[PDB]
């Protein structure tokens, strides 16, 4: 056992990340509709509609 | 003439019905979904305990 570092707590905090991530962009998804709502989403989707 | 102004003036009130339907749910749905962002801040306290 080691007090410098932590792998688990390293772990969790990618997983929390991502996990706030992805939360983020439903949360956008659902606020704003517009499933493609940006360049950042589908490309060639946006620029058609 | 004035056939023609309303014509190029009036607006079928069916559609502006339907519009106002429409942006009352959204608005809803938008006020739920910054009610919910609001609520995810305070969760870190768990981790201070």
């Amino acid at each position: 056992t080691s007090i410098l570092t932590n792998n688990s707590a390293m772990a969790a905090l990618s997983g929390v990340r991502s996990i706030s991530s992805s939360m983020e962009d439903t949360q956008s998804r659902i606020s704003s509709g517009l499933r493609v709502g940006s360049a950042s989403d589908n490309a060639a989707y946006w620029s058609i509609a | 003439i004035e056939s023609g102004v309303g014509r190029l003036v009036d607006a079928d009130m069916n559609e502006e019905s339907t519009r106002l339907k429409a942006l009352q749910t959204q608005q809803q749905l938008a006020i739920q979904a910054l009610s919910i962002a609001n609520s995810d801040s305070q969760n870190v306290l768990s981790l201070f305990r």
